[PDB]
């Protein structure tokens, strides 16, 4: 039997797959480890790598890019986990090593590789805490090409009256998310500043591993796929809206939560997104 | 209960390790390099150590 993970219910997401949309025909890369293409719970319809000595991207040797391509889309069917779009196109688009860390101009690459193959969506749950121009430039054209760009915000936590999100969630055309548990209460981990957008579930996030496994993985990594899988499923019931249209459908429809330093808009609530009328709930 | 060690920046990696163990002898300590870009999961096990060219701790390590 299949399990749907609570975050997936509690962005709303099956009130879209009860209208009829998955999320099909959307592509979203996902720009991250690799992804475990043989997992039976999990699709992957392409990809590439930009890691000079792993040039596999469907052979993810450090988990993570798994992980959240099962929140993004794991299959629909009668095991594991339910993914938030669980029919769309997903890439492997592979930017980090086994150890978790890629150079800047590999994760460039991994943009400028997105934008070429017409992705409709990037997922980045990555980060660092210095930007510079070329990883600016490469966010600012995949956005000016049309894609939703979605990126964790960081978990730097808290640091006084600064802003902690970090690189490439910290410029203005990249969405950054942050976490929450069950309860809507913001994670202690979660980055904070005026650059956080909006927020989803990211503590004890049921999802795929690789060697066909599952697991409850923490971070701002678990609630970004969130956000990219709730921007296929609304580009799946509305195929010609632009990337400014439905990141402002998803900014314009959170459950509003606390302050906005710690919060951002709040919440996001697909099913609210995804109607022609928004308002906050 | 220490999470974060601003005291090890500057410090080699060497003594940086000794002393996170020192806190938190169950660590699982990794090493990369400073201004790369990294996943962005939390593990409250794990410690990160950004080194710079020289393998001095060019960022505050903390648990995550
Ligand atoms: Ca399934
Ligand atoms: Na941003």
């Amino acid at each position: 039997a299949q399990s749907v993970p609570y975050g997936v219910s509690q962005i709303k997401a099956p009130a879209l797959h009860s209208q009829g949309y998955t999320g099909s025909n959307v592509k979203v890369a996902v720009i991250d480890s690799g992804i475990d293409s043989s997992h039976p719970d999990l699709k992957v319809a392409g990809g590439a790598s930009m890691v000079p000595s792993e040039t596999n991207p469907f052979q993810d040797n450090n988990s993570h890019g798994t992980h959240v391509a099962g929140t993004v889309a794991a299959l629909n069917n009668s095991i594991g986990v339910l993914g938030v779009a669980p029919s769309a196109s997903l890439y492997a688009v592979k930017v980090l090593g086994a150890d978790g860390s890629g150079q800047y101009s590999w994760i460039i690459n991994g943009i400028e590789w997105a934008i070429a193959n017409n992705m409709d969506v990037i997922n980045m749950s990555l980060g660092g805490p210095s930007g510079s121009a070329a990883l600016k430039a490469a966010v600012d054209k995949a956005v000016a090409s049309g894609v939703v760009v979605v990126a964790a915000a960081g978990n730097e936590g808290t640091s006084g009256s600064s802003s902690t999100v970090g690189y490439p969630g910290k410029y203005p055309s990249v969405i950054a998310v942050g976490a929450v548990d069950s309860s809507n209460q913001r994670a202690s981990f979660s980055s904070v500043g005026p650059e956080l957008d909006v927020m989803a579930p990211g503590v004890s996030i049921q999802s795929t591993l690789p060697g066909n496994k599952y697991g409850a993985y923490n971070g701002t990594s678990m609630a970004s796929p969130h956000v990219a899988g709730a921007a296929a499923l609304i580009l799946s019931k509305h195929p010609n809206w632009t990337n400014t249209q439905v990141r402002s459908s998803l900014e314009n429809t959170t459950t509003k939560l606390g302050d906005s330093f710690y919060y951002g808009k709040g919440l996001i609530n697909v099913q609210a997104a995804a109607q022609h009328h928004h308002h906050h709930h | 209960m220490k999470t974060e060690w601003p005291e090890l920046v500057g410090k080699s990696v060497e003594e940086a390790k000794k002393v996170i163990l020192q806190d938190k002898p169950a660590a699982q300590i990794i090493v990369l390099p400073v201004g790369t870009i990294v996943t962005m999961e939390y593990r409250i096990d794990r410690v990160a150590l950004f080194v710079d060219r020289l393998d001095n701790i060019a960022q505050v390590p903390r648990v995550g």
